[PDB]
């Protein structure tokens, strides 16, 4: 029996999206995976090069069918129909695009971890995941086969090797920018240690509550809600001081508009305009008022700067920290320079907060450059999120783990 | 006799040399370190290096560290240190600095981080709030400035040298005992870590000589 469960990850360079890899099928392959925080299900591409001796279909009106969240059953293939055949819908976030899927079983393997090390190879005889076209591979990394969701349900990997290997419904998760060495995503419990000595635990993170958005933006099921990890923001503070915003955006509502949420999908922190406004002008503001300058804007970003007076810190650069303040004063998702800032060349440093438009449905969604080097536990048991801070501070990075 | 190892070290005298090159990842490059001399509470060493890249993250903290057992504030009479060094090579960004450690008991994590940086070099520079002085004191008759910035559940406190130190001598513990009687920290605290290294962003061709070094507590 392990106590937890590694996976590596790495960013792919065209995208920005990070990648990880599972093993799959009899005989076993190695499968690389786009990774989606919020995603329902592990959902691979079952074309002809698909070949596995332990590949099973799922039946509908099964154990294993009610689990996935199906909701219909039954399939109609073309020129005649399959009385029950257990589909979902796969979705592309990338692409805001869902095809229609049935569900499967197959072998999976990873690495055990004591949560310091690689641990033995250890192994799901029956894990249920989603086929799908390749079409549904639009956009993504070159070389992955499908999308390895974390979100909320039985079947995603967090929950269903939580359920398999019987450990705690929950996993921490280690972003790097490093398209050159292995990140890590560990399922299972505490306490995570980063080379050379940096040990991570529950006693150390930072905790939020985890919120639940009754109301499904992925909005492909009726009255059934999201099953994304949204946290409660009061306020953003650009060093020490309040930026004037409407905090009413910041509260999730009856219809499921506004609030914050975590995503791997999004390489940028998506910020609407009235939020995206206010932030980038009083970041802009402070950011002159220790002489950094304003340069042109780089595309994707808004405020770029010259690195003239950018003093190089452990931290990252010496800019202003951008605090989201959650649910007390005192408890605060800090953002220095090397979770803000994106350098473009040697010369000149841009804002990573991108503008997301008006009228879309979540106010604040923080994005993959703002999570990377951060351990970001997520507990679904007892429905919270822990957050490590920069791990730079504590001089060590999330490509620190003892991986092999 | 050098290392090139990530987490390579060498034991010589009171000392743990590290080679620690955390941000290696962050990064493209090399750097290799090695014991020159040593005799007890004196060492002498050099760490090579060429870094590319990542102009924000610090790609290793190669330092000597000190073998001692923590020790309350409110016991130590003085902590003697002498440094001289001297940095060839090109394009240099990279600080010289002390860094220690300050806990309330002699084993949890720690609360305050203290550095006296004896070099900030092609703009490095310290966490900060505001990114201006809180004070500039005189101490160990150097003319310093101070910073102060939240790192995690610790507050980092850095002395910085007006200019570039090739030749530093005096009592460590001042720093401490400023500290303790301007800025509100415990003489209770324990210090945990005693730590002379150098950590570089990017540079080339670049070579720190530590010609002496040593420290004690006393």
């Amino acid at each position: 029996r392990p106590s937890a469960l590694v996976v590596p990850v790495k960013k792919d360079a065209s995208t920005l999206q990070y990648v990880t890899t599972i093993n799959q099928r009899t005989p076993l392959v190695s499968e690389n995976l786009v990774v989606d925080l919020g995603g329902r299900f592990l959902w691979v591409d079952c074309d002809q090069n698909y070949v596995s001796s332990t590949y099973r279909p799922v039946r509908c009106r099964t154990s294993q069918c009610s689990l996935s969240g199906s909701i219909a059953c039954g399939d109609c293939f073309n020129g005649g129909c399959n009385n029950n055949t257990c589909g979902v819908f796969p979705e592309n976030p990338v692409i805001n695009t869902a095809t229609g899927g049935e569900v499967a079983e197959d072998v999976v393997s990873v690495e055990s971890t004591d949560g310091s090390s690689s641990g033995r190879v250890v192994t799901v005889p029956r894990f249920i995941f989603s086929c799908a076209p390749t079409s549904l591979l639009q956009n993504l990394a070159s070389g992955v086969v499908g999308m390895a969701g974390l979100g909320r349900t039985r079947i995603a990997l967090p929950s269903q090797f939580a359920s398999a290997f019987s450990f705690k419904r929950k996993f921490a998760m280690c972003l790097s920018g490093s398209t050159s060495s292995n990140s890590v995503i560990i399922f299972g419990n505490d306490p995570y240690t980063f080379l050379p000595n940096i040990i991570v635990s529950d006693k150390t993170l930072t905790y939020t509550p985890l919120l639940t958005n009754p109301v499904s933006t992925s909005a492909t099921t009726q009255g059934e809600p999201s099953v994304e990890y949204f946290i409660g923001v009061k306020s953003i503070k650009i060093n020490s001081k309040i930026v004037a915003l409407n905090t009413s955006l910041l509260s999730i509502s009856s219809a499921g508009l506004g609030g914050t949420k975590i995503s791997t999908i999004n390489p940028y922190t998506v910020l609407e305009t009235s939020i995206y406004k206010a932030v980038t002008e009083a970041f802009i503001k402070e950011s002159a008022a220790r002489n950094i300058t304003r340069v042109a804007s780089v595309a994707p970003f808004g405020a770029c700067f010259s690195t003239d007076n950018i003093l190089s810190t452990r931290l990252g650069p010496s800019v202003p920290s951008i605090d989201l303040v959650l649910q007390s004063e005192s408890v605060v998702w800090t953002i220095t320079g090397s979770n803000s800032m994106v350098y473009i060349n040697d010369n000149v440093v841009c804002l990573g907060v991108v503008d997301g438009g008006s009228n879309l449905r979540t106010s604040i969604v923080i994005g993959g450059h703002q999570l990377e080097d951060n351990l970001v536990q997520f507990d679904l048991a007892t429905s919270r999120v822990g957050f490590s801070g920069t791990l730079l501070g504590s001089r060590t990075t999330c490509a620190n783990f003892n991986f092999t | 006799s050098d290392f090139c190892g990530q987490w390579d070290t060498a034991t010589a005298g009171d000392f743990t040399l590290y080679n620690d090159l955390w941000g290696e990842s962050a990064g493209t490059g090399s750097q290799c370190t090695g014991v020159d001399s040593y005799s007890g509470d004196t060492i002498a060493w050099h760490t090579s290096w060429s870094w590319s890249g990542g102009s924000s993250s610090v790609k290793s903290y190669v330092n000597a560290a000190l073998t001692f057992t923590p020790t309350q504030l409110n016991c130590i009479s003085s902590i003697p240190t002498t440094w001289k060094w001297s940095y060839s090579g090109s394009s240099i960004v990279a600080d010289v600095a002390y860094d220690t450690f300050l806990a309330e008991t002699a084993s949890g994590s720690s609360k305050y981080e203290i550095m006296v940086w004896l070099a900030a070099l092609g703009g490095a520079g310290p966490i900060s709030s505001t990114g201006s002085t809180i004070a500039t004191p005189t101490i160990a008759g150097v003319n310093w400035k101070l910073y102060s910035g939240p790192n995690g559940d610790t507050t980092v406190y850095s002395f910085v040298a007006d200019s570039t130190t090739e030749s530093f001598s005096g009592d460590l513990n001042d720093f401490f005992t400023y500290l303790v009687d301007n800025e509100g920290v415990s003489d209770e605290l324990y210090l945990t870590t005693l730590e002379a290294g150098t950590e570089p962003f990017t540079g080339s061709n670049a070579k720190l000589t530590v010609s002496e070094y040593s420290i004690s507590i006393e």
